[PDB]
């Protein structure tokens, strides 16, 4: 579970206020948004090390891309014209999904055996799946 | 990467060469700069990423500046100083986040599969 | 608007903290960084910083208490030891409180300061 | 002027020296007739063989030391709270705090009395001297005659920037019309704990020359 | 363990704390419960909860704002139970206007009104309405609360307002009583710290105030707001603070909000009657009680000499009693005045106040004015720099 | 309140510093008509060559000083006692005990009178000034006026048991609506002399998460 | 009900000792422990302990003399440092002693207390 920053900072920098009463307060709550997503990625990465380090691994997908801020709150609130396009540059994760093909060839080497190496008639797709089920 | 705490934490757990974060500094500003590209600077065209990186500051050059490749002169943009005065606090979770497949490894020996090291002879 | 005052004072980020694309952060320069180190420590209650647990003016502890001349002299006590800890750039020179002609509930409190080291009167208003 | 009622006298006690901590209050029943307050400084006098010049020495400032007398009373019809209650109320304040293994700071005010430019009198108790007269018959005293005496123990975070207006460590000036840049830094002398020397108050504005400056320049000095 | 014979033989039965009897702030707690099996009296006084319980029964919302009552440092109160059933654990909307017809009834009417004693009332059975109800049902229940606190002086109404911020502006708005001046609305439900420190139990938060009304009083005398001051067995206000900041208005009328201070506990934040200002004097809540405070001891002063001849000695009399007390209450900090003819003034003559009719009609017309205070609950800043007129020494 | 009679100044004598043993008791013929206590601390004030702040440190608090004066008769035809049983009584209290090499252990107590929160006042006599005055011709004494003078010597059991009261080992604390870790483990500097660091607070309670409390909760903070 | 005040004051045996078959001995916890243990050293007279010796209220002492406000200052007197002695985990806060309405002879003592360490109110009734 992820607490935001933008609730610990003093009430009169209104990010807790009503939503643009003044226009100061929505440049300020878009200059904490890259200090958000960042402090994300390293509250994901914890819960996801059952996930990260198990042995019937299962997945394409690594660190993380969860939305910092729960649909309710008000800092979800400021930034909702432009949260579906900042969620989807977060599916970037996928693109990551080569660090996991390094992490079986970590957790196979408990066994001593190494990975295998990679093909050019692979299926890549295909191929994965296969290494996933050898751990 | 963060030298104060990384004496002291290699000595108690093996660490391992594998990491479960090889997210280097020049790797990160690059995440954060396709991520600022979409964030709307108000009633402009132009986006919050020509604010964090301003004027000649590339986020290679910022990188070379973090990993002083570059002597570091004393005139640097504050919200640029801001951005790099974070990535030097986000070396602390990293690290010791770097540090546990070295103990999971080694939880898998000694606690569930009872293994011992040999000693002296 | 010089740059003199800025070495005794330093530039700081402005308290309304508004971003502009050119020059980035709107920075308070050093006359008026110190006007406005006063304006962030009235504006915050102690308690609602992260850490620094006791930073903030505490005229919330003595409101809706009734208009005297022992709450009166109350306030310019605790306005007086509050810039002394908080505020070693300015230092203050008056306090008046009186209650407003208008209103009779509200009472305005006026600090009169001084920067400390240098006597240069500002210019004209600004930033 | 706004209104008319007795401002009384009330003794606040902090755990520790900034005050942030609270032990407890004590409002006076009635306040104390008259607030002696005694300074003092010690000098000691320089001795020599050769000279005869009379000339001594600061040695130490001893701080402040108020005397207050209360009275308390339950024999009135006006008053009902006991002395007992009070009492023990004013000696938990001249009490070695538990938490800090030290006596409690003290806080004396009442009404817009200042105690020479604090609001406050921030001391801790040195003396006490209860002087029961008038017992019931139930033995229950109804007149208590308590003689404080207070030694100033004020707070450093106040005390570090007094010196620090007073005496700052950057100094800016306005030149005013032809006094010489030799006259001007003897002016830095009032309030720079020995004024820098003429050359280093030009090398460090920058001065292409030692009567280059407009009077109507600021220039600064800094030790 | 020998209970018979003489020795120290503890028990289980709780006898009653020395009790302090403040005067002038005192409350009743109108509302359903379990048992009533008091058979002597109308309304009856309470001192401890387990007095309370052996003799109104355990386990109801009532129950609950009396064990708050005596947490936050309340010594004395009364009860007067409502005669009908106790209702469901939602509140049917026909069940819901048994409670506010028999708040308008005369059997809980002539209870209040004949012991005076009491100087504030209170229902802690409105808010167990606030769920299920259905926006002008809160109204007809307001309006029955400001309607009985007129039967005799000195009576207030401490009410609770609704949860809901758009049914708390509309109830503010289309109350449209001509007693408003004497009620005093309190926004959020507090949590508590009773089971069922998980789900605290969401409680009235007007007995809370009224525990806090009568320990401002001890003190600080009824001149004083009863704001500011925290509570002790809250976890939180149900409601956030940021979402009721649209409950106080300056120019209409304003509700009092419950805040929580970071660091500084649970408070009361505002001392304001119900009241549209337009050149009210009875705006703050400490002001239509000091005012009724000099009413009903200057009515003690009174009856003292009722039947006596309505000569020119017997306003004298009274003309000199009233004046010593006024003073009394001037010089300690009462009145707003820097002279005591700034601050108050009586008159009584036979060519001032009455005429030669109303002496021999045989009445006295004493006409006291009073200046009262206020309350300072805004403060503001100006921050202006003063090296202008440092004056070369 | 019940009744209506004079409580009377005793003065027992105990052997020992905790009160099992007792040594004998004395009540007074008439009550004393004041009785004085005197309090006393003494602060060193720090000399330092480099600063001038004033802050005086805590050196010893001296303990409490009970006064009071006593007087016998046989001359009123009311009395009948003689002041040569009752002088031998009282000197039998200021008076080195055989058993332990020390003096004995007094508790003066009267009425309904706390002595700052003690119903007695436990101390050693510290003089006793006796005063003969109007003898008979047969050499007895018919006046006498003792001055008694005694120190605080309180039991040792008693105030180790007022520290742990005052500074606990262990604090159980409820949070409340939104107060943070960072300002929760302030508020435990109070009485922990010295409070836990807002990471080892969340050591002890086993926090997941170090904003991971419901507002419901107890935390617990041990030393 | 809790485990937390169990960590503060510890498990003890009940003072009613009624053994059960399941759980064996009921164990008195934490906040219910300090009130038990009033209850012992109030029913308890000094002497009768074994090798204690002085152990428990000696109200015994004083009792079959006159009800007067001097007796009632001496209870409040003597149960004020026996609970100082014998009960480190309790503080008392108030004493209120009188005589009751029903029966003129026996009088009342009432004893309320606060346990050390914590501000807990206890919920309902139990244990």
């Amino acid at each position: 579970s992820y607490y935001p920053v933008s609730d610990t900072l003093p009430p009169c920098y209104g990010l807790q206020h009503s939503l643009s009463e003044s226009e100061h307060l929505l440049p300020l709550h878009q200059f904490m948004l890259p200090f958000e997503q960042l402090l994300a990625c390293g509250c994901q990465q914890i819960a996801m090390l059952p996930r990260l380090l198990a042995f019937q691994r299962e997945g394409y997908e690594v660190w993380g891309d969860q939305w910092p801020f729960k649909s309710g709150s008000v800092n979800d609130d400021a930034h909702q014209d432009y949260a579906p396009a900042l969620k989807d540059l977060l599916g970037q994760i996928a693109l990551d999904s080569d660090h996991e093909l390094d992490i079986i060839n970590y957790l196979l080497g408990y066994f001593g055996t190494q990975r295998a190496p990679r093909t050019f008639t692979t299926q890549l797709d295909d191929f994965r799946a296969v290494q996933q089920g050898y751990l | 990467e963060l030298n104060e705490l990384t004496n002291k934490l290699s000595n108690l757990v093996p660490m391992t060469d594998f990491k479960l974060d090889n997210r280097a500094s020049l790797q990160l500003l690059k995440y954060i700069e396709a991520y600022t590209k979409i964030i709307p600077f108000n009633s402009g065209d132009k986006y919050w990423n020509d604010f964090f990186f301003m004027s000649g500051n590339t986020p290679e050059k910022l990188a070379k500046l973090y990993q002083k490749e570059i002597e570091p002169n004393g005139e640097l943009l504050p919200q640029q100083a801001f951005l790099l005065a974070v990535l030097r606090l986000l070396e602390t979770p990293i690290s010791l986040l770097n540090v546990l497949p070295a103990a999971h490894r080694e939880l898998y020996y000694r606690e569930l599969l009872g293994l011992s090291s040999h000693a002296a002879q | 608007e010089n740059q003199i005052l800025t070495q005794l004072y330093g530039r700081g980020w402005a308290f309304p903290p508004v971003f502009s694309l050119e020059k980035g952060v709107e920075m308070a320069e050093g006359a008026e960084d110190v006007r406005q180190s006063l304006q962030i420590l009235f504006s915050t209650e102690p308690g609602e910083r992260l850490m620094r647990e006791n930073y903030g003016c505490g005229l919330n502890d003595f409101m809706f208490e009734n208009i005297r001349n022992e709450l009166i002299a109350e306030i310019e006590s605790h306005i007086h030891d509050n810039v002394l800890r908080y505020e070693p750039r300015a230092d203050m020179t008056d306090i008046q409180v009186r209650q407003s002609p208008g209103m009779g509930n509200t009472l305005q409190v006026q600090v009169m300061y001084r920067l400390r080291g240098s006597d240069i009167n500002q210019q004209i208003q600004g930033v | 002027l706004i209104e008319r009622g007795l401002a009384k006298l009330t003794i606040n006690a902090y755990k520790d020296r900034e005050g942030k901590i609270r032990a407890g209050t004590l409002q006076a029943m009635y306040n104390p007739d008259s607030l002696q307050l005694d300074y003092q400084t010690d000098y000691q006098q320089s001795q020599a063989i050769n000279s005869e010049k009379q000339s001594s020495i600061y040695v130490q400032a001893k701080p402040a030391g108020l005397s207050l007398e209360l009275i308390f009373d339950a024999t009135m019809p006006g008053n009902k709270t006991p002395i007992e209650e009070q009492l023990m109320q004013l000696k938990q304040l001249c009490s070695v705090d538990a938490t800090s293994n030290e006596t409690r700071f003290l806080q004396v005010k009442w009404g817009k009395m200042r105690w020479e430019s604090r609001g406050y009198f921030a001391g801790r108790a040195k003396s006490l001297s209860v002087n029961y007269t008038l017992f019931d018959r139930d033995a229950t005293p109804l007149r208590v005659r308590v003689i404080l005496a207070l030694v100033a123990d004020e707070s450093l975070v106040l005390q570090e920037t007094e010196q620090n207006l007073q005496s700052p460590a950057k100094i800016a000036l306005r030149i005013q019309d032809g006094v010489s840049l030799a006259l001007m830094a003897a002016s830095t002398a009032s309030t720079l704990s020995g004024g820098v020397d003429y050359l280093t108050l030009a090398w460090q504005n920058g001065l292409d020359n030692l009567n280059g400056f407009v009077p109507g320049e600021i220039l600064q000095a800094t030790r | 363990m020998e209970r018979l014979q003489p020795g120290v033989t503890l028990t289980e039965s709780i006898i009653t704390m020395g009790q302090q009897e403040i005067p002038s702030a005192v409350p009743v707690f109108i509302g359903y419960t379990v048992r009533y099996p008091e058979q002597s009296e109308a309304s009856v006084r309470i001192d401890s909860l387990a007095e309370y319980t052996s003799l109104f029964g355990d386990d109801h919302v009532m129950m609950f704002a009396v064990r708050h009552y005596f947490d936050n440092g309340g010594q004395q109160a009364f009860v007067l139970p409502l005669k009908d059933n106790m209702p469901s654990v939602e509140m049917t909307t026909a069940e819901a206007e048994n409670l506010i017809a028999a708040l308008r009834s005369a059997t809980v009417s002539e209870a209040i009104g004949g012991h005076s004693q009491i100087t504030l009332i209170l229902v802690p059975d409105m808010a167990r309405l606030n769920d299920s109800d259905i926006v002008s049902l809160w109204s007809q229940g307001w309006e029955a609360l400001l309607q009985l606190s007129q039967v005799r002086p000195n009576l207030f109404v401490l009410l609770d307002a609704p949860d809901n911020v758009e049914q708390a502006q509309k109830c503010m708005t289309t109350l449209s009583s001509d007693y408003r001046q004497w009620g005093a609305a309190y926004w959020p439900r507090l949590e508590t710290t009773y089971q069922k420190i998980f789900q605290g139990t969401v409680l009235s938060p007007t007995a809370a105030v009224a525990a806090v009304i009568q320990r401002t009083d001890n003190d600080a005398g009824v001149w004083k707001a009863p704001a500011n001051i925290a509570l002790s067995q809250v976890i939180r206000p149900v409601k956030s603070y940021l979402q009721g900041s649209v409950l106080f208005n300056s120019s209409g009328t304003s509700l009092n909000v419950i805040r929580s201070f970071p660091g500084k506990g649970i408070r009361v934040w505002g001392c304001r009657t119900l009241e549209n200002t337009d050149n009210t004097q009875w705006r703050y809540l400490q002001t239509r009680r000091l005012v009724s405070y000099v009413t009903a001891h200057l009515t003690q002063l009174a009856r003292m000499y009722v039947f006596e001849p309505n000569n020119e000695l017997t306003w004298m009399k009274l003309k000199g009693q009233s004046y010593n007390w006024l003073r009394q209450l001037w010089l300690q900090g009462g009145l707003y005045g820097s002279q005591e003819d700034e601050a108050f003034n009586i008159l009584l003559g036979v060519n001032e106040t009455m005429t030669e009719d109303d002496v021999r009609a045989g009445k006295m017309i004493m006409k006291v004015e009073l200046a009262v205070l206020f309350p300072a609950e805004f403060i503001e800043i100006s921050l202006v720099f003063n090296t202008q007129t440092e004056a070369l020494s």
